[PDB]
């Protein structure tokens, strides 16, 4: 009987690979899977994201190995800076 | 399950 | 979608995990020592083996300690859960 926390857990992995695969790399996460996955599935603590150069900003910021897209490792920091923000608020 | 031992841009306004 | 996605219910419950175990002594927002270990051992029991040696906590703690203050803040603790969830995935590919 996994935890709560496990549970979440693997809810981050099962969303990382559900949206990093729609397109191109299957691994990664391209700047269209990462605005996708933030207008789709943080509608509630983002504000959507309308324009490019928001997308861009963002997966600059996440891009640490200057690759261009978002890995696993890169998206955990993502959702640690978020649900940090996030945590102020309650 | 294995296991892994240890030692290894705009917020909205939500009510 | 408009209902709460899986993703934000995770987080949530990050946060709730957090605050559940942080609030039981002392600092009412920080993880002592003692309240990462029964964090550890009471919600991580799948993915980490139990901790009972001090000297473990000890180690876990010096490396999730950045502010340097003894203690896990919220902050640290994310890192703590990516650097998990992390090591979990790799061995999901
Ligand atoms: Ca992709
Ligand atoms: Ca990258
Ligand atoms: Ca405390
Ligand atoms: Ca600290």
């Amino acid at each position: 009987h996994m935890s709560e926390l496990e549970k979440a857990m693997v809810a981050l992995i099962d969303v990382f690979h559900q949206y990093s695969g729609r397109e191109g790399d299957k691994h990664k996460l391209k700047k269209s899977e990462l605005k996708e996955l933030i207008n789709n599935e943080l509608s509630h603590f983002l504000e959507e994201i309308k324009e490019q150069e928001v997308v861009d900003k963002v997966m600059e910021t996440l891009d640490n190995d200057g690759d261009g897209e978002c890995d696993f490792q890169e998206f955990m920091a993502f959702v640690a800076m978020v649900t940090t923000a996030c945590h102020e608020f309650f | 399950g294995a296991m892994a031992a240890t030692y290894s841009r705009r917020v909205r306004k939500l009510p």
